[PDB]
């Protein structure tokens, strides 16, 4: 095998990721948004 | 007087046209009334001119950027019922 390490004669062999070379589009999933609020929580506000 | 939050929030007239310039509109935004518009916001940084009443003989006030109109009733005038 040449699929492991090893430090003695710098034995490693170069790859590259499987998705880079053909990639795949599945969009995601998103249905649910995602929000931001401010530090206190209500902002805004007026007198009362 | 203006932000990215000052005429983003609630139009209240203890924020906005008080305390710089207030040029235009902050003075009709908390109101939503274009009547008192021009009647009013000439009297933010030289104060008012109607309150001594320049017209007499039971003559009504009107305000203007830089005139004053007396309107003194039937057989009386003047620029202030004089
Ligand atoms: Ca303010
Ligand atoms: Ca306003
Ligand atoms: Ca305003």
């Amino acid at each position: 095998d040449r699929t492991r390490y090893f430090s003695m004669w710098n034995q490693a062999v170069d790859s590259y990721d499987p998705d880079v070379r053909i990639i795949e589009n599945h969009g995601t999933e998103d249905e649910l948004p995602n929000y931001c609020f401010p530090l206190g929580g209500i902002g805004i506000t007026d007198t009362f | 007087a203006n932000s990215f939050l000052e005429e983003m929030k609630k139009g209240h007239l203890e924020r906005e046209c008080m305390e710089e310039t207030c040029s235009y509109e902050e003075a009709r935004e908390v109101f939503e009334d274009s009547d008192k518009t021009n009647e009013f916001w000439n009297k933010y940084k030289d104060g008012d001119q109607c309150e001594t009443s320049p017209c007499q003989n039971q003559g009504k006030c009107k305000d203007g950027l830089g005139e004053y109109t007396c309107t003194c009733l039937e057989g009386f005038e003047g620029k202030n019922c004089e």
